RNA sequence: UAUCUGGUUGAUCCUGCCAGUUCAUAUGCUUGUCUCAAAGAUUAAGCCAUGCAUGUCUAAGUAUAAGCAAUUUAUACAGUGA
RNA sequence: GGCCUACCAUGGUUUCAACGGGUAACGGGGAAUAAGGGUUCGAUUCCGGAGAGGGAGCCUGAGAAACGGCUACCACAUCCAAGGAAGGCAGCAGGCGCGCAAAUUACCCAAUCCUAAUUCAGGGAGGUAGUGACAAUAAAUAACGAUACAGGGCCCAUUCGGGUCUUGUAAUUGGAAUGAGUACAAUGUAAAUACCUUAACGAGGAACAAUUGGAGGGCAAGUCUGGUGCCAGCAGCCGCGGUAAUUCCAG
């Protein structure tokens, strides 16, 4: 069609933001990936 | 002019804002019971905060007093009610004691992965928020539901839903519609 | 606290506040409402008496419909419903208001650029549908580099959406998306359907009295520039001259507008600039009577001698002693000689002679005006005159801004008081065919491309140039790329830009400065941040903020964003020494310890010796000086390191080679082509290659 | 301006000073879903275009509408009703 | 009832603060803040009072010193044929008050109730929806396996090691799940809209594209400043080429 179309650039507005994770995007996974990475250093600490 | 629509806050936070005990403290509870913020740290605390005023409260009142015996006794029947406070040290001398633990045990979220059908903390999080497991037939989707003793023989899946009959699943049929439609007619 | 209060005639502690907490937290509100208020002092420059007519120019993509959105609202404010809308169309939508609409073309930036400087309110209507095309998103960008005029956005095609629950949330999306490009707190109208060929009257009257109290405020290059938009065109030759000279003459054209802005002088002889042709030069100024006369100023008219049916103008559509000194016949000689009945190039004027003087100042009693019970009282008085005389400028508001806005506001009056005592015949010349003035100014040398290929749809406004402005020099601007426009901007490629009210095309330069030793050129532009650049060009003022764009013809535009660079010009001159780096490399081919013997830099003995002393460094960070031509070989030469080069390593000579503006210049001429879109330029350095296949 | 850590010494202390440490207005950025839903402020109780915000009839005060209706016992009236 | 008048008398209040002045003063129920004692605030959902541009006067009436009543003056201010006539948003909405600012000129009497001659009419009272993160509530942006080496475990260790119980960092993988949204229908509603239901649709990073602040380094044939070589310092959107050009400390 002829009619010109916004670019998702210029829809969401989102200009110059770095790089981040998968896994802000989700609360419930980065509480889970935290404890299950802070159950491992409690393997290292104690026994 | 209409009666004012009474709201409150449900959580209070922490005045020292960079203690790093309490961070890791609170860390490894959001680690253990699958929250998602402190704030659902923050809340209980909140919530046992009360439960300790009031109980320090009646507790200078002199024994057998009126609001004493009728009040004390009506905060501890509703804490026994959800399995907080248990049946031995029923007598608010230990609802003075009381963790924050006692509190995020007894959440829906929690109780599905202690009944092992979730298989996980996380997993249970995300089967509640995704309408199976329900209490009665009536489904519940919060998290924080807060499993009273006499439900907890009745978390189960729902009967909507996969894991409790009813039917597959969007997501499945499709892929069973890729499966008639490329190997048959 | 006890002494510090009694200090003071009134006691201190009597006066206070009965609440501490509500006087504090409402001083602290009160003040920033104020401080809100203060905004930086301007001039108006517009009359009082006659104010122009204000330009509304409805802009959009093409596909919605303009031309019944227009027709809709002339209809509502003259109940004269009208019929294919061409041109500039005045009408009467008040007792003291009259707005001038504009249609503009969607399909041309050649002329959307061209609008944006002189609309002072534009109609922005956005596909409900469709949301913002690009066309939009292009005329919002131009505009506010150039001076942001009133905007009040509309939203046709919001009848369609087929659920109410949608249509809310689309509403929503393009009310918060129009507020960034806006201002916050700016909500666009928006119209349900035009099933009858206009809008819903309830809808339009909120319009219409909308914009009646838009009460727009002053652009600063409109009140430094007098400017103009074409009512009709016409054109004053001879046939007999078209028939001799056979359609190759440049036509004397006659053109009918409405002045707005400044006073355009009216000695003929001002050099003026249509937007889109050329430099002309002002020939005839005549004035006539306005088409339309506000109601209130007719009943002055009528009252003064002791037009109901026609309540619109749409022309394109079809229905002494200073009297004796400015002659030139009378000598100076003569000129006193009438007033009563010599050289400037001597310092001293022509005085008399010391015997004729001293004779006449025996008695200073004739310049003694100059200098400085009953008694006693006129005593008093004289020494009262004399204390006035003595400190008077030392002896004669709560807020600064509102003072020095005195300092503009009787100085308005004080041009009226002196224009009023003219007003007949000498404030016309002094008043110079003030704003609004409904001018009949004529052309000469106007081409003959401009009359043949002529449309009324698309509009020519006159720029009253600035002896400044007049030249061309090579200007110092600093510029970015437009963080919509996707590939960067590269030097010595050329650039369509609008400057001043001139749109054109021209070879910019992307100059840095190391550090502010010199003009470094780069050879791109730094994506993201403003860089220091130079073009040549015509000249302007510094602090003017152009706009530049790439390919402007609307054969080749695709669906990239058009406008590529905007900036300000910092500085002006005629000469910018402007410098790329060169460096000489060479590889050593003997070493010793803290000492090279370096070759093929340079190629003969004597070019070493123009060279000697020279601060050498490598690639490895150490530095030297390069000291003898040797001789045995022709080139090469010994330099003393700071510590011992390798083989394997380069050493480069900084150095520094002047490069030139390329003169190239090119206004667009768009509207002396025949086709007016798809106007075609200088090519981009990539493009040339892709035709001519080079790699 | 209380409470806590931190600082002058090669060190240990105390008095001693300096350094950090809400809920009310504005502004900035951001704003997917449920329910809930309020909504003032230049010491200007300043000024107001336009539209609306006060009208009202029972079997039961007044009907010759040259009003509508017709039938239904109605030649005083009798339905309905401006 | 000194409320007012006539006669007559000389009384009345005051350091236990009269009288006067200030108040960014309507009073109260109350608010915020949490050892206690206090401190500060209340224009504002309920009660009371007062007012309707400013003053005064008054008609009707049970009730007004009424202003969506009248009369006069003052101040504003509109209409005109110049003779005259007319207006009072501190009701609802809406506009101005500066030259740069932000709630709709929408729907209904279905509820709540009020008024009338009255079940019926009227009600911008009030309710409905629309409109900037005032405050408050609930709470997505992902969950699980397999594999590829790597581990720490642990039994053995004369010495290869991996093999099961999983700690998990992985640049190929694997199928499951779900609403954000889009949408038959029914439900909702005065009618709509949303919600609660629910057919059909709707997730792999190149989306159906989480933010807003903070700590820290690194890079150039770059630039600048100082220096007892090659260093020290500031710093670096800029280099040499190049912007349909570069895939680039993956960004």
């Amino acid at each position: 069609d002829g009619k010109r179309a916004i670019n998702y650039q210029i829809l969401k507005n989102k200009g110059l933001t770095p790089k981040r994770n998968k896994d802000n995007r989700n609360s419930r996974v980065k509480k889970r990936k935290k404890y299950q990475k802070a159950q491992k250093k409690l393997k290292s600490v104690r026994a | 002019p209409r009666a004012p629509r009474t709201y409150s806050k449900t959580y209070s936070t922490p005045k020292r804002p960079y203690e790093s005990s309490r961070l890791d403290a609170e860390l490894k509870l959001a680690g253990e019971f699958g929250l998602k913020n402190k704030k659902e740290i923050y809340r209980i605390s909140f919530q046992l905060s009360k439960i300790r005023r009031a109980a320090r409260d009646l507790l200078t009142r002199d024994e057998k007093d009126p609001k004493r015996l009728f009040e004390g006794n009506a905060l501890i029947r509703r804490l026994v009610r959800v399995g907080v406070l248990s049946e031995d040290k029923k007598k608010l001398d230990y609802v003075l004691a009381l963790k924050v633990e006692d509190f995020l045990e007894r959440r829906l979220q929690t109780q599905v992965y202690k009944l092992g059908l979730a298989k996980s903390v996380h997993h249970a999080r995300v089967l509640i928020t995704q309408r199976h497991i329900a209490v009665g037939k009536q489904i519940v989707n919060i998290p924080s539901f807060m499993v009273r003793l006499d439900s907890e023989k009745h978390i189960d899946f729902a009967p909507t839903s996969p894991f409790g009959g009813a039917r597959p699943g969007r997501v499945a049929r499709r892929n069973a519609a890729r499966k008639a439609e490329a190997s048959g007619e | 606290a006890k002494k510090k209060l009694h200090t003071q005639g009134h006691n201190a502690k009597a006066f206070a506040v009965a609440a501490p907490g509500k006087m504090a937290r409402t001083m602290q509100r009160s003040s920033d409402v104020n401080e809100r208020k203060l905004h930086v002092p301007m001039v108006d420059r517009t009359p009082e008496d006659d104010p122009p007519p204000f330009i509304v120019a409805v802009v959009g993509p093409p596909g919605t419909g303009k031309t019944t959105l227009i027709r809709s609202l002339v209809r509502r404010m003259t109940k004269s419903t009208l019929n294919d809308i061409q041109g500039p169309i005045t009408v009467v939508s008040g007792k003291h208001r009259r707005l001038t609409f504009l249609e503009c073309p969607a399909d041309d930036l050649n002329a959307m650029i061209d609008i944006a400087k002189i609309a002072d309110l534009v109609l922005l209507l956005i596909d409900g549908n469709f949301g913002f095309e690009m066309e939009t998103m292009e005329f919002l960008n131009i505009a506010q580099h150039h001076g942001m005029p009133r905007v009040l956005g509309v939203a046709t095609h919001l009848d369609l959406f087929k659920s109410q629950s949608t249509l809310r949330a689309s509403k929503k999306r393009l009310k918060h998306r129009f507020w960034t490009e806006v201002y916050q707190g700016a909500k666009l109208f928006y119209l349900s359907g035009v099933i009858n060929g206009r809008y819903p009257d309830r809808e339009i009257l909120n319009l219409s009295r909308f914009i009646s109290v838009m009460k727009f405020r002053p652009l600063k290059w409109r009140n430094e520039h007098p400017y103009m938009l074409a009512d009709r065109f016409t054109d004053l030759t001879h046939p007999e001259l078209i028939e001799t000279q056979g359609l190759q003459i440049d036509r004397k054209v006659a053109i009918y507008g409405y002045l707005h802005g400044t006073p355009l002088p009216s000695a003929p002889g001002t050099r003026v600039h249509i937007a889109g042709v050329g430099d002309f030069s002002v020939a005839q100024i005549e004035k006539l009577p306005d088409p339309c006369p506000t109601p209130f100023y007719q009943q002055k008219l009528d009252d003064f001698e002791r037009d109901k049916d026609k309540l619109i103008y749409a022309p394109m559509s079809d229905v002494n002693i200073g009297k004796l000194i400015y002659m030139d016949n009378i000598s100076p000689e003569e000129c006193i000689r009438r007033w009563r009945g010599v050289d400037l190039e001597k310092f001293v004027p022509y005085f008399d002679t010391f015997e004729k003087l001293a004779k006449k100042w025996k008695s200073v009693d004739a310049i003694k005006e100059r200098f400085l019970r009953e008694m006693n009282a006129a005593k008093k008085e004289k020494l009262r005159a004399q204390f006035e005389i003595e400190e008077g400028e030392n002896f004669k508001y709560d807020t600064w801004y509102e003072l020095q806005k005195a300092k503009i506001s009787k100085q308005l009056e004080i041009n009226n008081i002196e224009y009023q005592e003219m007003t007949p015949e000498q404030r016309q010349r002094i008043e110079g065919f003030k704003a609004g003035s409904y001018v009949r100014i004529v052309f000469e040398k106007v081409p003959m491309e401009f009359v043949k290929n002529f449309n009324p749809k698309f509009p020519i406004v006159m720029g009253g140039l600035l002896p400044t402005e007049i030249k061309f020099g090579i200007v110092k601007a600093r510029l970015r790329r437009h963080r919509w426009h996707k590939k960067i901007l590269k030097t010595n490629d050329p650039l369509v830009l609008s400057l001043g009210w001139r749109r054109f095309q021209t070879l910019p330069i992307y100059t840095t400065t190391d550090s502010r030793t010199r003009t470094r050129m780069l050879k791109y532009t730094p994506e993201h941040t403003y860089c220091n650049a130079a073009f040549y060009g015509p000249l302007c003022s510094p602090n003017t903020p152009f706009c530049g764009v790439q390919i402007v013809a609307n054969s080749d535009t695709g669906n990239g964003f058009r406008i590529a660079a905007t900036g300000i010009v910092e500085e002006i001159d005629v000469n910018i020494e402007i410098v790329k780096k060169l460096k000489l490399v060479g590889f050593p081919y003997k070493i010793f310890k803290n000492t090279a013997f370096i070759k093929d830099m340079f190629s003969s003995a004597m070019e070493v010796a123009r060279f000697e002393g020279a601060q050498i460094k490598t690639v490895s960070g150490i530095r030297g000086e390069i000291k003898r031509a040797l001789s045995k070989p022709e080139g090469h030469y010994r330099a003393a390191f700071e510590d011992k080069i390798l083989m394997s390593d380069i050493v480069i000579l900084r150095s520094w080679y002047p490069v030139r503006v390329k003169k190239f210049y090119n206004p667009v001429t768009s509207l002396l082509l025949k086709e007016k879109t798809e106007w075609k330029g200088l090519r981009l350095t990539g493009q040339i290659r892709a035709a001519m296949n080079l790699e």
